[PDB]
């Protein structure tokens, strides 16, 4: 479960991300395509080159989903409901890829949060992103 | 893939009793049922609407065959998996876009099918040998991804 | 989660395990140890020789906990609460190993229950064991 | 493993900036905080019951500097990571009974620490290089398990 210290650390962290959420989303996506080339198999229609507006626009949407979830941390399965269907019933990305995106979101937050990304906050953000990953794959079968 | 000589022996002995459209068809069909997201590659097949539907699909069966045939030939090359699957690894990445995690899932289903089909004959040591084989194959098919 | 149908399938199949609990558990553990040697790292305090009394006893306890889980399928986190405390606080087995034992449990059931192990039943059991694994790791952090 | 010139260059250059001692403590500490079940191996280090306890523990810092020191030594042998870590591999299997999944977790935490410390200089491309290195080291330290 996400603890009250987790929710606090997550809100403080994401609160510090501010208007850069969208930007960190695309960066997280680039990191993932470079570090873990298999994830590119889900984006055969995208230009995945550095600077790609497709990657940037997709990053904005990912970052925005993570925003709603923070805004609604106490009831994330509701906040994210529309979105787990989309992955469970259409996109059908294998669950293993969510850990890879999560790790790459954490690396992006670490790279932009010199003061905020303490061990305790790192710990809470990893649990938060696993929680989001679990909601997003909860209707898969 | 570091199989022992007798492990190789066990795999081959057991594999001699396998019919493949049956076994290939059975492994691919169960993949699509237990891990249904693998069907994503399968819009074309129409009814994959139930388990009986998937298992009886002639389409699934023909593809099972194609897949296990390739897998069968790899048993002849157990010291050359990356080699024997390279140009196949490139196809699956560049054109088919199949996430290599699907290869790992098929491998575990193939093991389950083999246990189901051979029963007590599918002993723990026999399973362990096959687990190395399915890991080696998945790793070989994933190897040319980029 | 588990549908009425997965619950029906799990009860039906596990019911046929019946008095073979220790035998099938011990078998699954043995499959795990030979197929995935890294799992032996959790049992350096066992004689893991084929036939060993320690493996047979632990097999029994693992299968009995799963019968517990099947028998309380509409309330597994409570039924499993003591065991989840134990793996979270003491044993601290990395969550990946639960996939490996669950696979070997499916294999064992496949090898022993040729009639019951249909594709549908294989699916419900795989979901059930993942559910068990989730409850058992729910208090890890 | 295999790194492009770009990748090897990024790995070497970043590591020139790395105070291995400090980065070790931080990476091991973070491992114990983020994945607390990893504490099962460090019971004799004493109190590890809060993030502040772990990050202020001197045996954790000391050990971190030994771990990352051995990691460092490995960066000079990127083309034979198995031979370089074989001993350590054996030690971790036979004496310490450490599940190799722990190595993957440390690599992911090590990546987070380098990102945190270096900020924008830890670019996606530099990350990709390090990801290949840490997965190499882990497969190397897992290689002699049996
Ligand atoms: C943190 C976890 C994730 C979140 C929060 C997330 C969120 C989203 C959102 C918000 C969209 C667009 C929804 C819309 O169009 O209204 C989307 C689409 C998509 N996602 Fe996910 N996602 C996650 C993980 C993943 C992963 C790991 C993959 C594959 C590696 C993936 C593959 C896709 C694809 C292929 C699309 C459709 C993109 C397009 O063609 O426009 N997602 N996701
Ligand atoms: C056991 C590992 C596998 C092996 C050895 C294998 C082998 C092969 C071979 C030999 C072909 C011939 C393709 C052609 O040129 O017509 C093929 C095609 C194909 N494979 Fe794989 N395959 C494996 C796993 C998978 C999995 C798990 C999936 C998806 C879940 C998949 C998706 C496909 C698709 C979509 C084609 C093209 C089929 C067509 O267009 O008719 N493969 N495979
Ligand atoms: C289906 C998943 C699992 C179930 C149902 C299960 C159940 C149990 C039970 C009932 C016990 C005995 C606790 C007692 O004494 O009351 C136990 C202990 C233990 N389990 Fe788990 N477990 C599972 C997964 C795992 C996995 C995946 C591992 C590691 C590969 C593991 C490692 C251990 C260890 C080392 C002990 C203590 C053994 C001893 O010294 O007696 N468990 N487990
Ligand atoms: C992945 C890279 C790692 C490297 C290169 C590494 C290297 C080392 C080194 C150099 C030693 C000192 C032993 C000696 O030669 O005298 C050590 C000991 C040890 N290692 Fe690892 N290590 C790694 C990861 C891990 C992880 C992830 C864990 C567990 C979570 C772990 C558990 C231990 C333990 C428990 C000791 C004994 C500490 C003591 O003396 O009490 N190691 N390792």
């Amino acid at each position: 479960v996400l603890s009250p210290a987790d929710k606090t650390n997550v809100k403080a962290a994401w609160g510090k991300v501010g208007a850069h959420a969208g930007e960190y989303g695309a960066e997280a996506l680039e990191r993932m395509f470079l570090s873990f080339p298999t994830t590119k198999t889900y984006f055969p229609h995208f230009d995945l080159s550095h600077g790609s507006a497709q990657v940037k626009g997709h990053g904005k949407k990912v970052a925005d989903a993570l925003t709603n979830a923070v805004a609604h941390v106490d009831d994330m399965p509701n906040a994210l409901s529309a979105l787990s269907d989309l992955h469970a019933h259409k996109l059908r990305v294998d669950p293993v890829n969510f850990k890879l995106l999560s790790h790459c979101l954490l690396v992006t937050l670490a790279a932009h949060l010199p003061a905020e990304f303490t061990p305790a906050v790192h710990a809470s953000l990893d649990k938060f992103l696993a929680s989001v990953s679990t909601v997003l794959t909860s209707k898969y079968r | 893939v570091h199989l022992t000589p007798e492990e190789k022996s066990a795999v081959t002995a057991l594999w001699g009793k396998v019919n493949v459209d049956e076994v290939g068809g059975k492994a691919l069909g169960r993949l699509l049922v237990v891990y249904p997201w693998t069907q994503r590659f399968f819009e074309s097949f129409g009814d994959l609407s139930t388990p009986d539907a998937v298992m009886g699909n002639p389409k699934v069966k023909a593809h099972g065959k194609k897949v296990l045939g390739a897998f069968s030939d790899g048993l002849a090359h157990l010291d050359n998996l990356k080699g024997t699957f390279a140009t196949l690894s490139e196809l699956h990445c560049d054109k088919l876009h199949v996430d290599p995690e699907n290869f790992r899932l098929l491998g575990n289903v193939l093991v389950c099918v083999l246990a189901h089909h051979f029963g007590k004959e599918f002993t723990p040591p026999v399973q362990a040998a096959y687990q190395k084989v399915v890991a080696g194959v998945a790793n070989a098919l994933a190897h040319k991804y980029h």
